[PDB]
């Protein structure tokens, strides 16, 4: 029944005192935190508070929507050298500090996530040419199918994956996503190996990275160009935003102290160093 | 058929925005949820949870260890701040860290009571009164026992109790305050002084050292999310 | 299959009711049959910080001595 | 009433007990208590194996020394114990193992001496390891260090040699090992054993995981790791020493999927 | 007429999307369906059907009928695996073609109990006793009948009844497990050991052989389609 | 799903148009309103409070104090206006600046009666009959007493009661007039003459001044909202 | 959930009802949850505009004399 | 003619209705005139594999021996 926006307890009055009640002291080895209201170490009014926490919410903190990735694909003219760039990005928040600090004060959670693009594009080089409005494929390609080989090859027929056609210049493209997590919560923090090594194997045989879990957790986005090799050359970048929406979060660690290092916990000497100077005794 | 119109803001994403929106993987069946051991259902909930306060930030005690013990002494009694600290959980760069602190930098508004807890660290023997004390702002900081002695304070002491906690009742002019070091909406003045002084007998430690804590009451809240200055992604 | 909610406005003047009475409802509507679309209804709930906050073996009345 | 006064209790899990006298009212994790998985939540279809006293009681792992250059303990709890008796053998066993605890830091000095050590009970606590080239390449035989347990360290120093390298944890203690300042660290379960008062702590810890129940020989779950917050000084003496000792004690625990035994590369 | 707002995910396609379109041919009529025998409604059913498991896959039985035949023999009692499977109904070569198999490749969780059935096709005096065991993952694979005998196993016997079938319980870290060779998400290990020998009377063919099959129980089930790696489509 | 069609007017931003439009802040706690003392439901409440009529704008006495003090004499009786005024309670400079006048710039048609109140401030001792008088439209203005004497007046006194106020019947041929000087909806005409004299005893000021005030009756109400020519903003 | 309002029409011909008899009504639907995000729904009051033209320490007839 | 149904929520919190209790559904609408042009309804059903599985001119009794 107490829903996020409720109304804070209102502070109820009080007067003087000399009881041997002693509200005040504490000891912090029981670990318990003395939950002294304002009315305890001082006299206080009757204030009808109206304030709520109805914004701070578990819900709430994760209502806005973060880029998770940015990718790059371009349509260069057939006449090209090079082979035609269709960009390829595996499913994983942490690829950006912002989102990434925010889900990793908890240690478990589980949440539906609800992916939309913002697609733009110029023309890359000096040459004044132009261009009929492309239209992208945003293939979702799931743990374990074929990831595509040439920008134009049969795994982008895409029979049973998951796909998007966006035309560029309209309204940024949405698929949501539920947890399609293998346990019951994506673990933010895994400690522990995905392959334990046995004595009887060599010491390559059977070893594996700390913190990693499955191969394809979420999976992998391929987007390409979908028209062919036109004559002005067309570099487009397709940004990504997560926003977890049916969201849960279990055990509340503390936040990330120090700059961010690959995929892993792991941090680069440096910025080993987070704190402010301040004097001691000096407001 | 039915006659509509796209009204000004069509076609507009909007990050913070709640539409309902096709989902990818239809009838894909969602594993069963569990009963994890230690939810949370909202952030000011963490905030209600102590962390200690780094309270000495000098170039060669920051960012180690020695950062959290307040060091006090046997030293003859005085009347000058043994630590002082202003009232900005989110500013001041004492504050700006501690969970709550922490929590601070994702809003642009805080409010309600905040709860100092300090915990004596040292020898069963040492006794002593330090009084920690809170001056709501406006007024020249306190700098000796007889200024910061007029305003809020909890004489404190040092006995089988190890720990007290001196709740700064939220007492300001605007219904929150800037989570920002803005001068209208200012924060007080927190610093604990020796009442008396930490009397030890022989063949004791003569300095030992008290870890602060911090934390909100239920009464406190935080409004209007923002990105946290605390972590940056160079390049 | 409406879903018709009261929405928590404050009281302002000629919003549909406040200081002069009145409430303020919204219509939903859920539209695709997979839930994972639904529009995060943000009418979540508040649990009480003991499980973190007081967490002991046994029961801390605040007014008696914390290390009995 | 009696001298029920919460500063005595009396442990008894399985065939072991504990009775301390300073005891500082001990900390239930989250409220949760150690339990059997009830069948609305199971996953594993076979019948579950339950050592009960067999495993539950109390196994003293090895104690470590404390002095004033000392910068903290680590230990790694599923792993922690894979020796002590039969919880030891029963471990390797089974492809399959939830296990609840019972950590019970004991460490007592005199009313002269002073220091409060942080005992901090973090739930899948990944620890960062030492090579600013590759992350996480961190070696199993070193990163489970069992009974014996690792330890914190003053300032990081990378790990240089590559022809091939040391591959462990450079774990620092300001940042809780895992990059995240200490100062905050009091938010996982947690009680201070601060040596004028209490001379003990207490944490029961109930299996969280992300699953029903997990692997053991892989998969971690809780990590104990002791900090101290106030350094230890005693008379102005060269240097003091107090040895810190804790007995783990595994509670609820059942394991499924019996075969051959593991006998992982710990050397 | 009514003021609308074109939504973030307008005039988007998205494949397995499922919104009402305009019908090209109006009131064509359909013609009625007949009552056909054998109809299926769910893929599953398919993956309850034996299929046989192609165990051989040496470069010269392979591809070609002497790959589902597992030949046995009257050679003198040993303690070594006359196969071995690693529980991957989708991964292993071994069942990666199965029916199971096959439509394993077609999802990207799998999960619930596996049934082998193995068939002694050999001359009705041939007699004895074979050991088809499993062991969940996370150990040393089995090499003698001595270490496989500890998992879960079935000491089946070659009589009237033909044929056998040990059930692999689903014993899993994970709701469903990855329907690729993935570390984490192991299957285990499956293998058939002489409990005795195959002995026979004189003027018997000396070497005859077992043909294996698979099959997924009232428990099994899958989920995330996606496209099987099995067929190419080359230019 | 639902076959819809935009209708001419679509994706057409109209400044005074009322659509719902997406939240940017959603769920953000607003701050609970006080009861402030002195609120406003609708302008043309301030048109009903007196706001004192610039009635002098010579060149020298204008945008300055004297401006606002309309001088009468000792003078012999003679038959001249002493102060005239266009009733144009928006295009008239006389009016233009006056709460009244000032918010009728920011509309194109106002009507209802308005109300002149004039303050006699002089010594206690003067006395005098002052002859406030108004004129409808179409008609040559009246320029002596025995003219404006015809038209709707209030033959005024100045005594213990220090002001008056003619109210000016809203008498017009349209239902509202425009807030331009336009011929076709003319205001009228008023002005203030001297019915006897302002007679004082030895040793008194013979030149005290008059204060005139104006503004709205309920029965007053302004249509169609526009930009007031007023305030400028240059580059 | 819907807001059906009365309009304030000016009796027109043929706009539903007017010199001929009947009434003019508009549907309107809150989408948003966020109250904020409502239409200006304009059927806003009017108070006496005494608090500032009669503000006294006591009470005024107009048929009386000002200065009692 | 709407056609309400109840969708399959995973108990999500704050999604309308689950640990803490309620059901969510959903509206639908046919548009067109023409069944085939109607969105396929996904409520379809599981007959049981025996048709493939167990197809015999008896019966199979498990606890039995199959070639009797």
């Amino acid at each position: 029944a107490a829903t996020s926006r409720d109304a804070l307890p209102n502070t109820e009055a009080s007067g003087p005192t000399h009881s041997k009640e002693i509200p005040a002291l504490t000891a912090v080895e029981t670990g318990a935190t003395n939950p002294l209201v304002p009315s305890d170490t001082v006299q206080t009014r009757h204030v009808v508070q109206h304030r709520s926490r109805s914004e701070s919410s578990i819900e709430s903190f994760f209502a806005r929507g973060a880029c998770v990735t940015i990718m790059t694909v371009d349509n260069p003219a057939s006449t090209t050298n090079k082979d035609k760039l269709f960009a390829v990005w595996k499913i994983t928040y942490k690829d950006t500090v912002q989102l990434r600090r925010k889900l990793e004060f908890f240690t478990y959670s589980r949440f539906d996530m609800e992916l939309t693009f913002v697609v733009t594009a110029n023309f890359t080089e000096t040459n004044n040419g132009h261009a009929l409005n492309q239209v992208y494929q945003i293939m979702y390609v799931p743990p374990g199918a074929p990831v595509p080989e040439k920008w134009d090859d049969y795994t982008w027929q895409t029979s049973s994956n998951p796909s998007i056609f966006y035309t560029y210049g309209t309204a940024p493209a949405r698929i949501s996503v539920p947890y399609v997590g293998i346990s019951n919560a994506y673990s933010h923090f895994y400690d522990g190996f995905s392959k334990v090594p046995l004595k009887d194997q060599s010491a390559a045989l059977g070893d594996s990275l700390y913190g990693a879990a499955s191969l394809n957790d979420f999976g992998i986005l391929a987007v390409r160009v979908v028209n062919d090799h036109n004559p002005t050359k067309v570099t487009s970048k397709i940004r990504v935003y997560l926003k977890p929406k049916h969201i849960r979060v279990w055990c509340p660690r503390p936040p990330r102290a120090v700059a961010y290092y690959g995929p892993g916990v792991d941090y680069k000497d440096g910025t080993l160093t987070p704190l402010s100077t301040k004097d001691l005794t000096t407001y | 058929g039915l006659p509509v119109m796209n009204t000004p803001g069509s076609n507009q994403y909007l990050t913070a925005d709640n539409f309902q929106s096709p989902c990818a993987l239809p009838e894909f069946d969602v594993t069963p949820p569990i009963d994890i051991p230690g939810e949370v259902k909202n952030m000011m909930e963490l905030a209600e949870i102590d962390t200690m306060i780094p309270f000495d930030l000098s170039a060669t005690k920051k960012n180690t260890m020695e950062m959290y013990r307040v060091r006090l002494s046997d030293k003859p009694h005085t009347d000058d701040p043994i630590l002082c600290l202003s009232l900005s959980p989110a500013s001041d760069p004492r504050l700006s860290h501690t969970m709550l602190g922490e929590i601070l930098n994702y809003y642009t508004h805080w409010a309600g009571s905040l709860k100092f807890t300090f915990l004596f660290c040292g020898s069963m023997m040492a006794t002593g009164k330090l009084l920690v004390s809170y001056a709501p702002p406006g007024a020249d900081p306190p700098k000796k026992r007889k200024e910061a002695m007029l305003g809020t304070h909890v004489i404190w002491d040092i006995g089988l109790q190890s720990s007290c906690t001196m709740v700064v009742p939220w007492i300001s002019n605007t219904t929150y305050r800037q989570t920002i070091d803005d001068s209208f909406t200012e924060g007080g003045y927190i610093s604990v002084f020796y009442q008396t002084r930490i009397v030890v007998p022989l063949s004791t430690p003569r300095e030992m050292d008290i870890l602060g804590f911090v934390s909100a009451c239920n009464d406190f809240s935080v409004r209007l999310l923002r990105d946290t200055t605390h972590i940056e992604q160079k390049a | 299959g409406a879903q018709v909610s009261s929405q928590k406005v404050g009281a302002h003047e000629n919003s549909n009711r406040a200081y002069g009475g009145s409430t303020i409802n919204y219509t939903t509507i859920n539209y695709y049959r997979d839930s994972a679309s639904n529009a995060a209804s943000k009418q979540d709930f508040s649990q009480d910080p003991s499980k973190f906050t007081e967490p002991i073996k046994d029961v801390l009345i605040k007014t008696a001595p914390m290390l009995n | 009433a009696c001298g029920y006064s919460d500063r005595v209790l009396q442990l008894t899990l399985g065939n072991s007990t504990i009775t301390t006298q300073e005891a500082a009212n001990s900390v239930v994790a989250y409220g949760r208590w150690p339990e059997y998985l009830r069948d609305s939540e199971a996953n594993p279809v076979d019948q579950p194996t339950e050592p009960d006293v067999a495993a539950c009681r109390f196994y003293t792992l090895d104690t470590v020394s404390w002095t004033k250059e000392s910068r903290g303990w680590w230990w790694k709890l599923p792993d922690a114990l894979r020796d002590m008796g039969l919880f030891g053998q029963n471990m390797y066993y089974h492809y399959l193992g939830r296990s609840g605890y019972t950590v019970h830091v004991q460490c007592n000095a005199s009313k002269f001496h002073q220091g409060a050590l942080g005992v901090f009970a973090v739930p899948e606590m990944c620890l960062a390891g030492d090579s600013n080239t590759t992350t996480m390449h961190t070696s199993y035989q070193n990163a489970n260090p069992g009974e014996k347990g690792g330890t914190f360290t003053g300032t990081f120093t990378p790990d240089n040699n590559q022809t091939s390298p040391a591959r462990r944890f450079c774990p620092v203690d300001y940042l809780l090992g895992n990059g995240t300042l200490l100062g905050n660290a009091f938010v996982f379960p947690h009680q201070i054993i601060n040596l004028r008062t209490n001379n003990c702590a207490t944490l029961v810890l109930p299996y969280v995981n992300s699953l029903s129940i997990d692997s053991m020989v892989k998969h971690n779950n809780w990590g104990i790791a002791i900090l101290p917050l106030a350094p230890l000084n005693f008379a102005s003496e060269s240097s003091p020493e107090i040895p810190i000792t804790l007995t783990i004690a595994p509670m609820c625990c059942e394991f499924n999927g019996l075969r051959n035994i593991t006998l992982p590369r710990l050397q």
